[PDB]
């Protein structure tokens, strides 16, 4: 229906939430390795946040996977940053950090922060 | 809270 | 770090990705049964939006079950107004199912819905 | 979109 009312910070106290889970370790259901650090997350929401993660959980193969695997040249760090920003809308980008975070977003393909990467660097140069 | 959307 | 930048829309591009997993029924893992009608979801975002799917989905039984049947006096109209609510953020109240939204969010323990079901039942009286 | 919170 078009007459329904809309709670505003609905959407922001549900991430909270499954943040909250993570946090806890509370039906996670995949290990994300990336050059041997590990990362427990929930599928949908890496899927809810990113075009690699959302074509590998539809894949018929790769949806029953309880570890995946990141490309080598994937840095752990600018890996944590993005995961913590899949779950808290709060992206940690700083000087030190920039190129590795802009080269992770780029391959989990998350637009939007590729976007703010690309305009923070544009404006140091 | 809750609002028209 | 205090030093974080802020996606204002990241929360609520989530929640319009899980419902779209939602609808598609990619992912989910459970089946919630009200007075035979069933309906597919995911169990985080029930643990995300209700207390008694939180309670439910931590105990060290039940967050095994692939399937959960509510109490008998629960509308299925009204459970559905709530799941939708749960991934969208919009509740379709209506003076013909208000009440039935009411109970059910009680039941679910859904504060908020309770609490605006509570002012718009006493505007009418 | 992007703020400081
Ligand atoms: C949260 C902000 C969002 O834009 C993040 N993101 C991004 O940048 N790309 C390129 C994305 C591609 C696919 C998805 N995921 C979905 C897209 C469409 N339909 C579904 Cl069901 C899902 C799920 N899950 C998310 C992406
Ligand atoms: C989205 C808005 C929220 O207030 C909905 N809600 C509500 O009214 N009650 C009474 C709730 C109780 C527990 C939870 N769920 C959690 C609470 C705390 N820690 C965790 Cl990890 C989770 C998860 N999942 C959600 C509730």
């Amino acid at each position: 229906a078009d007459s329904c009312i809309q709670f505003t910070r609905h959407a922001s106290d549900v991430l909270l939430n499954l943040n909250r889970l993570r946090s806890r370790d509370i039906l996670t259901d995949v290990v994300i390795v990336v050059s041997r650090e590990q990362f427990r997350a929930h599928k949908t929401v890496l899927m809810a946040c990113s075009g690699l993660f959302y074509s590998i959980f539809t894949d018929q193969l790769k949806c029953n996977l309880s570890v995946i695997n990141l490309d080598p040249e994937i840095n752990p760090e600018g890996f944590c940053i993005l995961l913590d920003f899949m779950y808290t809308s709060r992206l940690n980008l700083r000087e030190g950090n920039i190129m590795a975070v802009m080269a992770t977003a780029m391959y989990l393909q998350m637009e939007h922060v590729v976007d703010t990467c690309r305009k923070f660097i544009k404006a140091s140069e | 809270a809750w609002v028209i959307p």
